């Protein structure tokens, strides 16, 4: 067994960890005070779940986390809030005052000052680890502290850990949500930052999942609670197999092997289904073929795009209930003909599948609807670089007048490194068309 | 088409199916990093200040 | 705890000051004699922004009243709130400015600046986490215009890092008759330009407008002017007094709105407008706070927007309402007049809402605009200025001070460099 | 009101599209790199679909299918065909062709299936000797198809020469397949060449090239109300039975095959696209398929028409302001 760490930079990545810690806890029967009936190794053991949580002498299940925000008002939720025992205090890390929204200024001025602090409690639960892998990192892409700082912690724990993985899990900007007319410079310039020190990076794009919430849950205006107990779903699936039983995707490693043949080209697909309105008077459940199906639709992507258009070089089906294999082959049968799904040469066509029993926890009183099945697809596909060229776009717009680009240098940044990372992006825009320009 | 590698659990089941087959910096440059760039920002205030006691 | 200092100085600096204070002050639920008695924990979650707090369950305004003659201070100090200030925050000399911004910046002013900013520092002295200052004042005067900008040097010599913002109130002909005030007005502006972060174009030519023809206020009154100033002045602050996500405090709310250091004079937006006393019988659709808040003659700056582009904007809507319903119609604004709003910057509109309203309604809209149209104003104070500066009139009034003619010539030039940078950018 | 960019600045077919929406009052266009339109009239190569349909607000419409290069491009067209079993071999209506590169493509497979009478075609160079041909691609550094050029093509009277049929069809975004009613057949000026063909002009009936070496029809353009009743007085039939109905279904066919990869049903952007098709009439009156434009450019005599029909059948089916000219075929 090898445990994984969890760092939440920012309120983005604050407020998700806090959803995914919630989810955590119901899924492994873990409640708001660390104990745990199922734990009959009372004061430890080496089971799956505990690469995610380590056990106190008192019977106490403490999630392997850390949290970090250059201000502290978000986190003082976490302090005050219902999961307050769940958590030591000295991984609950605090700031003063924050970001601005400015990537320089989370990464250069307020960087240094916090740095050291929060390199020194992370190495803290890596010396309680037997066999530590690496580290799962959330933030927000469009924020000060969740680039500017994440881009710099990245780098002090390659530094720090050579030997060990890095996955992200990064939220991109999307207007109906953002908080600041800056966010494609701080998502171009962490993006270019951290992009040789992360391995997998699963990117969720607010805009996709601010319409599932409208169209499948009937949410009018979707707050970030609705936002993070999807997120947190997915989340969870994507990790299910780090904590519970399995022989698919079971090390930080295998994500990489799995998922990212090419290390720039690092950022595969989500797709997740059903949601369903838990107040819909009864849904007709849906099959493992049309959660399957489901699977190739954009609208239930967390980044709309289109993968007709691109090539796959990777895929991975993670189901959740009632599943068997036969139900699985044959829903890829049928699908296989009706939908285009082209791989790159170098890769055969095919699908690694992994069924967990148990159906997805639902957090009580939340919007999604108990399902008997339900199916997380992670594809590496060329067609996510759609995003990557909006982004580039709206930079170009504002960066070709160097609109506010004086907060940036002001801050001790020069203006080079602007165009330096938006050269790094121009290469990987490149680079997925190079992989992808078959039809 | 062929389903490779089945593995049971108590909890779910894994296996590959293939349908068709194919054909550093160092904390050193981090620190001059950071620390250039404070001192960018510490030489535009002083020069603010400068300007001011002008 | 992200502390504001307010500093008023000067007659309309300190007239609008006690305003915004007796308006923002019932919002929060705290009386005259600086007590909470209200019913939302909202009203005080964020009290620390701009009140200390004192032994007794006790809220002071964080505020420093200025001005280099006794009046007005008197009255204040007479004022339904009165009494809720710390009393060696009252800073005043004795002479006066005489509407002369050379005796406020340079001589009379020099005199009693010092002891204001002690008092500047011992309320930052006090603070957890200082965003910066803010600063109310007219441009036109003596007092709030040549004091005002001098102290506004001073602050940013000892907080050169800290947020400095202004609610400046320009000068018009239709309110006041003084011939000098295009002169203060454009000394004012050289130095705002230079040393604030984000300023406030609080505009009585927009003002007179619409309390005389919009509202119907045949005699308008500073009574008038100021209530149309209060509410703009809460309106652009709620962000900042009330937990919130967008623009909540002051240099989040400069990334947002100034996309080029200098540009950073704003457009306030206000609807409903109304007239002290107006007793509102229905609230507007959320539809009729959009379309309003954007309408001309809602700006609290003499400028047509259509003359000009958007830079940025911020939108900030009071009452319970519809997100859903906020969101489309801002969508329906931005869409229906697109070319209004500059594409090199994607998305530049930002929408906030607050559950709490604003006292007497129960829907409200404040606007905040940077467009190039302010360009308008500037024009019309430097075509005054041009024609009086041309002959040198009244410049003895000055030059008997201690300036020399050199010191106009320059903020002509920078006021004039000024407009040139609205107008090459609303050509991109 | 809606909004609509101009970003192909050719485009004389969307030249009278924007002309039509301006003059109805309803819809005004704005700068081209202004991102709050509906209405993309889109650039013809390297068009931005991945920026459609992120506007929040605004319902986005495009007029190319993204993916419909597959169709239009002389050397996709062919492996579409081949690789794809709806057409594959169940076409009689393509004829013979192979991939060839100027040194996965059939220049081997080719030399096969030519040894028989065998006369092919390729800035365009068609023989009867195979050495001419492959050497002639491995003249020129861009991608070539050889295909067999018809022998015996269909000859109008009086004349003896040769014609193509330009058929328009206009793919709205739910997928209709409209046919425009009127067609053209770009003639031929000189009567065809029996032995011997590489004069050109007379073989090529593409039109510019025959803008240029005329007598019988105004710019060498016979419409279908005319060739219709030469139809009927010199072969006893109609366009209808003999032609149409085969045109007809080629287009279905082509089309409906590759729906799945370009449709945007359920796409956060729509598109729809105007096509331009050719055929070729031979002697039997067996009709086939020689290239599909996608970028069209109409008839001077049908542009009012067609480009009011584009307006009306997809620009205004999405777009609602405040008896037709096409055809619907019904799959
Ligand atoms: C917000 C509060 C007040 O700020 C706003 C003002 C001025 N003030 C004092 C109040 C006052 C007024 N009038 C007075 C006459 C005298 Br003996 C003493 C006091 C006043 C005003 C009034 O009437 O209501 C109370 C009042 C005053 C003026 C006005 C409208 C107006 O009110 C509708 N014009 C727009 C101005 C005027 O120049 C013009 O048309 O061209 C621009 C006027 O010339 C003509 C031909 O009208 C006038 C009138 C004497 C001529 C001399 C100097 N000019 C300066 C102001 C202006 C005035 C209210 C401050
Ligand atoms: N889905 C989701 N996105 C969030 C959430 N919180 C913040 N974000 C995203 O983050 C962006 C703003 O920056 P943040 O991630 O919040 O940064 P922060 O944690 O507030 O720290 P600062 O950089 O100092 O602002 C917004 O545009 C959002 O898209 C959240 O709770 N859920
Ligand atoms: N809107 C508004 N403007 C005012 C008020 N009082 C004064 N002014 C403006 O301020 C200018 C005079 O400035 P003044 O107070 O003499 O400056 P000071 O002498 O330095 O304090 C005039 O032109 C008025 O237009 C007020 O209560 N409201
Ligand atoms: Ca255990
Ligand atoms: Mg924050």
């Amino acid at each position: 067994m090898r445990e994984c760490i969890s760092i939440h930079v920012g309120q983005a990545g604050v407020q998700i960890g806090n959803a995914c810690w919630e989810l955590y806890c119901l899924e492994h029967g873990i409640q708001p005070d660390g104990q745990m009936p199922s734990d009959k190794t009372i004061g430890g053991g080496d089971d799956s779940f505990n690469t995610f949580f380590s056990e106190t002498g008192a019977g106490k299940h403490v999630p392997r986390a850390v949290f970090v925000d250059l201000e502290p008002t978000v986190i003082d939720e976490v302090r005050t809030g219902t999961y307050r025992q769940l958590f030591h205090p000295e991984q609950l890390i605090t700031g003063k005052e924050d970001a601005a929204n400015n990537y320089a200024r989370g990464h250069y001025t307020i960087g240094k000052e916090i740095i050291d602090l929060v390199l020194d409690r992370i190495r803290k639960l890596a010396d309680q680890c037997t066999g530590l892998q690496g580290f799962l990192v959330f933030h927000s892409f469009g924020g000060g502290t969740g680039s500017g700082f994440t881009s710099l912690l990245m780098e002090r724990l390659s530094v720090d850990y050579g030997k060990k993985s890095k996955l992200e899990f990064s939220i991109y900007p999307a207007p109906q949500v953002s908080t600041a007319v800056v966010e494609p410079y701080n998502s171009i310039l962490t993006t270019h930052t951290t992009l040789e020190h992360s391995d997998c990076a699963f990117m969720v794009d607010n805009e996709a999942i601010y319409d599932i919430c409208r169209r499948n849950l009937d949410i009018e205006r979707p707050t970030y609670t609705n936002l993070n107990r999807l997120i947190s779903q997915i989340v969870s699936s994507i990790t299910a197999s780090l904590r519970f039983d399995g022989a698919l995707n079971v090390d930080l490693t295998e994500f990489q092997t799995n998922l990212v043949p090419y290390p720039r080209i690092h950022f595969p697909l989500a797709t997740y289904a059903p949601v369903i309105s838990a107040e819909k008077a009864y849904h007709e459940q849906l099959s493992v073929a049309e959660i399957t199906n489901a699977c190739f639709e954009p609208a239930n992507q967390m980044v709309k795009c289109d993968p007709r258009h691109g090539k796959y070089m990777a895929c991975c089906l993670l189901y959740r209930g009632d599943v068997v294999p036969k139900d699985v082959n044959a829903a890829i049968a049928t699908i296989k003909t009706k939908r285009s799904i082209q791989f790159v040469d170098w890769c055969p066509t095919g699908f690694k599948v992994g069924i967990n029993y148990q159906p997805p926890t639902v957090v009580p009183g939340g919007d999604l609807a108990k399902v008997q099945r339900a199916v997380c697809m992670l594809s590496n596909t060329t067609a996510i670089a759609e995003a990557w060229a909006r982004l580039d776009h709206k930079f170009d717009l504002m960066y070709a007048k160097r609109a506010f680009v004086h907060w940036y240098v002001g801050e001790g940044m020069e203006e080079g490194e602007f165009s330096e990372a938006r050269e790094d992006m121009a290469a990987l825009e490149k680079d997925y068309e190079e992989v992808g320009v078959d039809s | 088409m062929e389903v490779i590698e089945l593995n049971k659990c108590t909890s779910g089941q894994s296996f590959e199916v293939i349908l068709k087959p194919p054909s550093d910096p160092s904390l050193e440059e981090i620190q001059k990093k950071l620390e250039a760039a404070e001192e960018r920002r510490k030489y535009q205030e002083a020069e603010l200040l400068k300007h001011l006691a002008e | 705890m992200r502390e504001i200092v307010h500093i008023q100085a000067g007659q309309c600096g300190n007239q609008i000051g006690a305003k915004f204070w007796e308006v923002i002050s019932d919002e929060h639920g705290i009386d005259p004699t600086g007590s909470y008695h209200g019913d939302s924990d909202l009203q005080l979650e964020r009290i620390n922004v701009y009140y200390n707090e004192a032994t007794g369950n006790k809220y002071v305004p964080r505020a420093i009243l200025v001005d280099l003659e006794p009046g007005t201070m008197d009255s204040v100090r007479s004022g339904p709130f009165g009494q809720i200030f710390r009393p060696d925050n009252f800073v005043f000399g004795q002479s006066g400015a005489g509407n002369n911004w050379a005796k406020g910046h340079y001589t009379e002013g020099a005199e009693l600046v010092d002891s204001v900013l002690d008092v500047v520092r011992k309320e930052s002295e006090s603070c957890d986490c200082l965003q910066g200052f803010q600063l109310t004042h007219s441009l036109g005067g003596g007092t709030g215009s040549g004091m005002g900008t001098l102290l506004i040097s001073k602050i940013r010599e000892e907080y050169p890092d800290r947020i400095m913002n202004t609610f400046s109130v320009m000068p018009s002909p239709k309110v006041s008759d003084t011939v000098v005030e295009p002169y203060n007005a454009t000394l004012s502006v050289h130095q705002l330009v230079e040393n604030t972060d984000e300023t406030y174009c609080i505009d009585n030519e927009a003002l007179y407008d619409i309390c005389f023809r919009t509202l119907k206020l045949t005699t308008p009154t500073y009574g008038d002017l100021n209530h149309l100033v209060s509410a703009t002045m809460s309106g652009v602050t709620t962000c900042l007094r009330f937990p919130g996500q967008l623009n909540a405090d002051l240099r989040k709310l400069a990334v947002n709105m100034v996309p080029f250091p200098r540009l950073h004079f704003f457009m306030p937006g206000f609807a409903p407008l109304t007239s002290r006393g107006s007793q509102q019988y229905r609230a507007l659709t959320v539809p009729e706070l959009t379309q309003q808040m954007f309408d001309s003659k809602n700006m609290m700056a003499a400028c047509d927007p259509r003359h000009g582009r958007y830079l940025t904007v911020a939108a900030i809507f009071r009452g319970r309402m519809s997100m859903k319903e906020v969101d489309e119609q801002m969508l329906n604004v931005q869409n229906k007049n697109s070319s209004y709003f500059v594409e090199w910057i994607p998305n530049n509109v930002k929408t906030a809402v607050c559950d709490i309203p604003p006292r007497g309604l129960k829907m409200s809209a404040t606007f905040i605009g940077n467009s190039t149209a302010i360009q308008e104003l500037f024009k019309r104070i430097s075509e005054q200025f041009t024609a009086m500066f041309r002959r040198k009139a009244f410049l003895h009034w000055y030059t008997g001070e201690g300036m020399d003619e050199m010191e106009f010539t320059e903020a002509e030039s920078n006021m004039n460099d000024l407009v040139s940078e609205y107008q090459q950018y609303q050509d991109a | 009101m809606y909004t609509f960019v101009v970003r192909d600045e050719n485009s004389s077919v969307y030249a009278e599209v924007s002309r039509l929406l301006l003059a109805t009052g309803q819809w005004k266009r704005l700068r081209k790199d202004n991102p709050r339109f509906n209405l993309m009239l889109g650039e013809r190569n390297r068009l931005p679909f991945g920026r459609l349909g992120h506007e929040p607000g605004l319902v986005q419409l495009v007029n190319y299918y993204r993916g419909a290069d597959k169709l239009c491009r002389k050397a996709s067209l062919v492996k579409l065909i081949k690789t794809s079993p709806e057409l594959s071999e169940s076409c009689t209506w393509f004829p013979e062709s192979y991939v060839i590169y100027p040194t996965t493509d059939e220049r081997e497979v080719f030399l096969a299936a030519y040894n028989r009478g065998n006369v092919w075609i390729a800035g365009i160079l068609i023989s009867s000797e195979a050495s001419e041909l492959l050497d002639f691609i491995d003249e020129q550094g861009q991608v070539h198809v050889i295909q067999k050029y018809l022998e015996k093509p269909l000859l109008l009277e009086p004349g003896h020469r040769k014609f193509d049929i330009r058929s328009w069809v206009l793919v709205d975004h739910l997928y209709n397949i409209y046919l425009y009613r009127e067609g053209v057949l770009r003639t031929s000026s000189e009567p065809y060449n029996s032995a011997n063909f590489q004069d050109k002009t007379c073989h090529l009936t593409n039109h510019c090239i025959q803008k240029e070496y005329s007598r019988y029809e105004e710019g060498n353009e016979m419409f279908f109300e005319e060739f219709n009743q030469y139809l009927m007085d010199a072969l006893n039939t109609t366009l209808e039975n003999s032609i149409l109905l085969q045109i007809k279904h080629i287009i279905r066919s082509c089309l409906m095959c590759i729906e799945p990869a370009i449709s945007t049903k359920h796409l956060h952007y729509q598109s729809f696209q105007l096509f331009g098709f050719d055929f070729m009439v031979d002697e039997e009156l067996k009709v086939w398929l020689i290239e599909v434009n996608g970028a069209p450019a109409c008839a001077q005599k049908l542009y009012a028409e067609l480009c009011q029909g584009i307006v009306d059948v997809a620009i205004s089916s999405v777009f609602p302001l405040a008896t037709s000219i096409f055809i619907k075929l019904h799959h």
